[PDB]
């Protein structure tokens, strides 16, 4: 059948390269993050302090 | 020399409870942009 | 050609030591004029907004390659080597964003003959790459693929550096016969050679 | 036939027809298979019989060569 | 160029032979661990 | 003329119109590439027709295969 028949057969493998990340924290959607803290906290703190 | 110390660190997601949805979403956008730029800076600074 | 003329009188005549400083000073203007007026646009411009390779996502780059190299009107890659380019580029995306050895989602660059779908396939598997600028190493790899001499000169300027004149002037005769593959099929961008007396 | 510790010889002719410069349209490879006796005399014990359409090669000669 | 062929990526600092990220662990991890963390004091790191 | 008379079609058309034309080496990068274009011109022109080739002296790579 020739080296053609079994060259259009043999899959192509992908080896990983490193992709170093800064790992900034994940920001969840507001609806979900507002459940964590009490409802009352909104506008209660001086955020400069 | 009697140097006692304690710090308490609280999870950062307790902060976002204090602000409005509008303000949070603006922050999330701004961080996301800054983070992409920091990754750009870091990898360039590392290899060179 | 009038931009080409200005750049002859303004940039390509400057002594080598003054080339790179003038390029950095007029950077935004040069990009603006390439995009507006020339047959090789600034590669790194996304939704008509100027960028650099370093400030485009893997997805933005893959899409920009298809935008400039794949001719919608003829539903084909203007040259097979341009397909090989964006094929090799997508394989890099898989390499960078896979966490371990797997089989490529592009087993044959044939798949690129429906390019929109090829892109969706790869970035659906590696969605992280929609949200991250090019790793600095992959910028150098992209710019290296652009120097590949076994391939039709890339139809854009990927970087402003010492070799700007070669990027600008290289392979600029064919566009007048293949407007279908020029940015707005716009004659006004292209080199047509013609005598003033004939 | 007990083949163990025997020496076989393969006396083979191969007839071929062509599709083009590279691909054969047909490939035939036949001839007797012989066993060596204690006397060193080779004796027929069977036959090679290969027949094929479009091939790129003769897999009998390839096998016997290796 | 690395021996007339063009190359982008890691290279062993001594040999200047190219190195794939996939091989970094097999090639260097044993040495990384041997010469990281709490270990015998290496004089070249503290002025002899 | 590079963009213009690189096209084997236009070379054949001009040759078939009964006028001498130069096939432009300018648009070719290998012996194999031009051999294919020449073959196309030959296939399109009448028996006993002819054309010429233009090579650029200032391009030593074209000269060395050309
Ligand atoms: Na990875």
């Amino acid at each position: 059948n020739g080296n053609s028949a079994d060259a259009a057969y043999a899959q192509v493998e992908i080896q990983p390269r490193a992709n170093i990340q800064l790992d900034f924290p994940e920001l969840k959607p507001y609806k979900q993050v507002k459940q964590i803290a009490p409802a009352e906290l909104e506008g209660l703190l001086d955020l400069e302090r | 020399g009697q140097k006692g110390g304690q710090a308490i660190v609280v999870h950062p997601d307790y902060l976002y409870g204090a602000i409005t949805e509008d303000r949070y979403n603006e922050y999330v956008a701004k961080v996301s942009a800054r983070e992409k730029s920091a990754y750009k800076f870091f990898h360039n600074g590392m290899i060179y | 050609v009038m931009l080409w003329k200005e750049f002859d009188e303004t940039i390509f005549n400057l002594p080598k030591n003054k080339l790179v400083p003038t390029l950095e000073a007029k950077r935004d203007y040069i990009i603006s004029r390439l995009n507006a007026d020339f047959q090789k646009p600034w590669f790194a411009t996304v939704n008509g907004q100027a960028r650099d390779l370093a400030t485009m996502t893997y997805e933005e780059v893959a899409k920009r390659l298809v935008e400039l190299m794949f001719i919608r009107s003829t539903n084909s890659w203007f040259d097979v080597t341009w397909r090989t380019f964006t094929g090799d580029f997508l394989r890099r995306v898989e390499e960078r964003f896979t966490k371990s050895k797997t089989l490529s989602l592009i087993q044959s660059y044939s798949l690129l003959d429906k390019p929109d779908e090829a892109i969706e396939k790869v970035f659906n598997a590696y969605p992280a790459a929609r949200e991250q600028f090019l790793n600095a190493q992959d910028i150098d790899h992209f710019l290296s693929m652009c120097q590949n001499p076994m391939q039709k000169p890339v139809p854009f300027v990927p970087v402003l550096d010492r070799r700007f004149e070669i990027f600008f002037k290289k392979d600029s005769l064919w566009q007048s016969e293949h407007l279908e593959a020029v940015v707005d099929q716009d004659v006004q961008r292209t080199c047509i050679l013609h005598g003033p007396v004939a | 036939f007990d083949l163990l510790n025997k020496t076989l010889t393969f006396e083979t002719e191969t007839e071929v027809t062509f599709k083009n410069a590279n691909i054969f349209s047909s490939v035939k490879c036949f001839g007797p298979i012989k066993v060596e006796l204690p006397t060193k005399e080779t004796v027929e014990i069977g036959i090679v019989d290969y027949e094929a359409g479009a091939s790129h090669g003769n897999p009998v000669v390839d096998f016997l060569k290796r | 160029n690395l021996k007339g062929r063009p190359y982008t990526g890691w290279v062993d600092s001594k040999t200047k032979e190219p190195v794939d990220d996939k091989d970094v662990k097999a090639k260097y991890e044993t040495s990384i661990l041997e010469h990281s963390g709490i270990r015998l004091i290496e004089p070249e790191l503290f002025n002899g | 003329m590079t963009p213009c008379t690189v096209s084997p079609d236009f070379v054949a058309a001009t040759t078939n119109a009964g006028y001498t034309i130069e096939l432009a080496g300018g648009g070719y990068f290998s012996a194999a590439g031009m051999t294919a274009a020449i073959d196309s011109v030959v296939s399109q022109i009448e028996k006993g027709s002819t054309f010429g080739i233009n090579l650029i002296y200032v391009n030593p790579f074209m000269l060395q295969w050309g």
